[PDB]
RNA sequence: CCCGCAGAAGAAGCACCGGCUAACUCCGUGCCAGCAGCCGCGGUAAUACGGAGGGUGCAAGCGUUAAUCGGAAUUACUGGGCGUAAAGCGCACGCAGGCGGUUUGUUAAGUCAGAUGUGAAAUCCCCGGGCUCAACCUGGGAACUGCAUCUGAUACUGGCAA
RNA sequence: UAGCUAGUAGGUGGGGUAACGGCUCACCUAGGCGACGAUCCCUAGCUGGUCUGAGAGGAUGACCAGCCACACUGGAACUGA
């Protein structure tokens, strides 16, 4: 299959565009504490379907624009 | 153009040769696709001297390799067996 | 102390700064020894401890203590400044190397002779 | 077969009346060499008066300790006063590689080839008193095996 | 790189014959051993706890003839290879040429052995040898060449190898002039008043 | 608050073997019955008993071998504040090997002796030597 | 590299000796000259200064200086503390953050197991081989504690539902 | 050093490149980054490794090898795979 990803939309109002949010999970190196860690994307949807709060998955493709390397696949979870 | 070739690697006046598979533009105890034998030439009178592995050797001539005049004559001297 | 406040704030201990600003650490350097001197030590001991103060070859004018029984140094004298401190002397963070530059062997010694610049007698 | 050596001699003080009272503290450490250890302090006003009342209480106050073959057994930490220690049995990690007043009794218990590092406080009187604490709570395995059944 | 001086000095601070002198007479009779390594000699010295375990340093080496770097690096190799660091650490010491030559008879004293190694009278496997270091594997057969063959002193030693104890690692055989080291020496098989313990100690600080 | 009632048992055991005590109750759950039973197996406690219906009590009757008390030092290892994970190479042994750590496996709460044979590391609880 | 020649013949210094720290006396100097890494020596009998005799440590080196790590558990993740030694905000409310009682089901993100691809070669480590040995060179392995993907396990943690 | 950013963030279309792409231009939208530390300032070639350490770490990155950058200084293209 492909590899994906999962997130959230931190932010909506651009123009064919959406923002996301990834959440990676990893252990200190030092301290050997698991601590949350974030990973901002700037990912392209055509038609602009998600909105903000939502959870969406997210495939890597060709640049779209600067940054921009991130192309959702499946639109879950919108609930507000 | 890669080349099976010979890399010097011994100490002074006592080489011991490594033949690897270059981008032949590198330089020559640079950078190298893959090591596919060495040739000692002392080592001693005991067993070896020289391996040498063919089947590799056989995929890069296969690919488009070329070979220098010593790995030409060291396939020449190990020719199947002896 | 806490893994959460050190994940915030990590553990630093200080950089512990040379006591000698002979700059790169560089093991020796070259002076011109502005002035020649006597200076009375601290409070325990008494003497006359014989120190020069020197312009170094990287600008610093630092005062450097000078070992041994007897010197020839005056003024000008290109000696080569060492590294170590004479704790009973306020200030002084340097020596100089006896056997150096301009800087004579000591006289008549025969003992420890190779940290005074003085060579093997002939016997 | 008694095996005696002193660790520590000091010259402590008193002040009276009329100018100070010097006193010296002897610090020793007997032990047969196979368990057995016993240290004993002792102070007196000269110094082989010292020694001979530290040998005399360390001869009493003896201690056994389960050795191995020839070493500890498992990891082992003890504490007195401001002295922290810690022992790790070293299955012949050879000679003993211990911190001063440790490696005495350490030598004289019977125990040859161990690894120690005293943390903390490193006063002989208490590193020792951190090494029979230690020593003293080390167990065996037909001790571990006999508590808890098998 | 060596010693070259008062040998019986060196055998004389550290309170016990360290075989320095073996030659010609019996125990040493002119040393006056234990009472005066110096001019202050006489006195007892009352030694550290650092002093018994560098004098037992210095006993070892005084013995076999090895300076301080060679040394350290035999107590490195020691160290690594699997077992008992002590018992490495001589058996490291017992492998040395010059010690293999002492051993069979061949050289009166180690140093005497040593120059026999030096001056390329001692062959092993059928090599010639010149090194007082090399390091006999079990199973080798060192002799002497044919040159310094019926040379005055190996005989003369060969006859004070019967006043010692015939080392059971060895074929000494003295009618050829050649040897066999067998197998490594067990440490029960040699000299048994040596603390190498301390000596591991002494490096692990 | 209450957030880690792991550490909560062992600290019932630890005092309880400190005041002599016959006895231990607590409020129960599957994590303390596994623990519990791992104890019992490799002999550290003399039984333990479930109770209650709605409110279950976890009892241990503790042991004691001659006047000293049974369970030498009991720890907690993997607390909520930094959780400890091991694989079955780095799964360490305790007082070495006098004394079991129980660790928490997929295939269930084990031993270190019974998880380094069953082939797999997991998540670490507690050192009992 | 081998053989022959002549003759011990061409071939030993450097630091230190009060404690730490292995190794001691005499003479000169007398708060001077000077020593010193710290403690500190020297104001007339100085094992601390300068010399000598003696000894100790290293050795074609030996000392000093500069620099790094160690010792230093004196930044403590392993592995420290906070009544009085330095250290509990003057006290609360509370957002982001960290942590979260108990039962069942599902997921399997963390976690664990295996597999595959990769983690260049040299270097470190192990077992061998060649230089008379060693340093050195070298054969094979281990290792590179990682990352990615796939296959599973589901006790603990997390997500979801009750 | 708490705000930084107007080709700036995104879109449509034209051009451009060997190739995606604000790479470039016209128009439209008003975004984007930031206390998980942006922006500014000081320093610095990076790595395999080296030194120390029981280890975890700490320091460092001379030789050897991989990558980048530079070729008196600042800029530009031409030829050419």
């Amino acid at each position: 299959k492909i590899r994906t990803l999962q997130g959230r939309v931190v932010s909506d109002k651009m123009e064919k565009s959406i923002v996301v949010a990834i959440e990676r999970f990893v252990k200190h190196p030092i301290y050997g504490k698991f601590i949350k860690r974030t990973t901002k994307l700037h990912v392209h949807d055509e038609n602009n379907e998600c909105g903000i709060g939502d959870v969406v998955e997210i495939r890597e493709c060709r640049p779209l624009s600067k940054t921009k390397s991130w192309t959702l696949v499946r639109v879950v979870e919108k609930a507000v | 153009m890669v080349t099976i070739r010979l890399a010097r690697h011994g100490a002074k006046k006592r080489p011991f040769y490594q033949v690897v598979v270059a981008d032949s533009r590198n330089a020559r105890n640079g950078r190298f696709i893959e090591r596919v034998g060495f040739f000692n030439p002392i080592a001693s009178e005991k067993e070896e001297g020289t391996r040498l592995d063919l089947d590799r050797i056989a995929h890069w001539v296969g690919q488009g390799a070329t070979i220098s005049d010593r790995v030409a004559a060291l396939i020449k001297e190990v020719n199947k067996a002896a | 102390a806490t893994v959460n406040q050190l994940v915030r704030k990590p553990r630093a201990r200080k950089v512990a700064k040379s006591n000698v600003p002979a700059l790169e650490a560089c093991p020796q350097k070259r002076g011109v020894c502005t002035r020649v001197y006597t200076t009375t030590p601290k409070k325990p001991n008494s003497a006359l401890r014989k120190v020069c103060r020197v312009r170094l070859t990287n600008g610093f004018e630092v005062t450097s203590y000078i070992g041994g029984e007897g010197h020839n140094l005056q003024e000008h004298s290109v000696i080569l400044i060492r590294g170590g401190r004479v704790k009973d002397l306020p200030g002084v963070r340097y020596h100089t190397v006896r056997g150096a530059l301009d800087c004579s062997g000591v006289k008549d010694r025969k003992q420890a002779r190779s940290k005074y610049g003085v060579k093997r007698p002939k016997a | 077969e008694l095996q005696e050596k002193l660790i520590a001699v000091n010259r402590v003080s008193k002040t009276v009346k009329g100018g100070r009272i010097f006193s010296f503290t002897a610090l020793t450490v007997v032990g047969d060499g196979n368990g057995r250890v016993g240290f004993g302090y002792g102070k007196a006003r000269e110094v082989p008066a010292a020694i001979q009342k530290a040998m005399e209480k360390a001869r009493r106050n003896m201690i056994n300790v389960a050795l191995n073959n020839g070493t500890l057994q498992h990891p082992v930490k003890g504490v007195h006063t401001g002295s922290r220690v810690f022992m790790q049995p070293a299955s012949e990690g050879t000679g003993i590689i211990a911190g001063g007043a440790m490696r005495a009794v350490l030598e004289v218990a019977g125990v040859h080839n161990v690894l120690a590092k005293a943390y903390g406080s490193t006063n002989p009187i208490n590193v020792v008193r951190a090494t029979i604490d230690g020593l003293e709570n080390m167990n065996s395995p037909e001790m571990v095996a006999a508590k808890r059944g098998k | 790189a060596r010693y070259l001086g008062p040998k019986l000095k060196l055998s004389r601070r550290e309170g016990t014959d360290l075989f320095l002198k073996s030659g010609v007479r019996a125990i040493d009779t002119k040393c006056k051993i234990e009472q005066a390594p110096g001019q202050h000699g006489a006195r007892k010295p009352r030694l550290s706890d650092y002093g018994v375990q560098l004098r037992e340093k210095q006993k070892v080496r005084r013995i076999y003839g090895v300076l301080e770097r060679q040394f350290r690096n035999y107590y490195k190799e020691a160290a690594r290879l699997k077992g008992n660091t002590g018992e490495n650490l001589l058996a490291l010491l017992e492998g040395r040429l010059d010690n293999v030559v002492y051993r069979m008879g061949f050289g009166a004293t180690r140093a005497e052995a040593r120059q026999l190694v030096s001056h390329k009278a001692i062959m092993v496997n059928g090599r010639v040898v010149n090194i007082a270091s090399y390091q006999v594997s079990p199973n080798d057969v060192v002799s002497i060449r044919e040159k310094a063959k019926k040379q005055s002193r190996v005989k003369a030693a060969l006859e004070l190898a019967e006043q010692r104890e015939k080392p059971t690692w060895l074929e000494v055989d003295a009618g050829k002039m050649e040897g066999t080291f067998k197998r490594k020496p067990e440490r029960s098989d040699l000299s048994a008043d040596i603390n190498e313990h301390l000596i591991v100690e002494l490096y692990s600080k | 608050s209450m957030q880690d009632p792991i550490a909560d048992m062992l600290t019932r055991i630890r005092n309880g073997q400190a005041a002599n005590k016959a006895a231990v109750t607590m409020p129960s759950s599957k994590l303390k019955v596994a623990i519990a039973n791992v104890l019992k197996e490799e002999g550290f406690i003399e039984d333990f008993k479930v109770e209650g219906d709605t409110k279950p009590e976890l009892e241990l009757t503790l042991k004691y071998f001659q006047g000293k008390a049974v369970v030498e030092s009991i720890q907690r290892v993997s607390r909520p504040g930094l959780r400890i994970y091991k694989r079955k190479d780095e799964l360490p042994k305790v007082m070495a090997g006098l004394g079991i750590a129980v660790v928490s496996t997929s295939k269930g709460v084990m031993t270190d002796r019974a998880a380094r044979q069953a082939g797999l590391g997991g998540e670490i609880i507690c050192y009992v030597a």
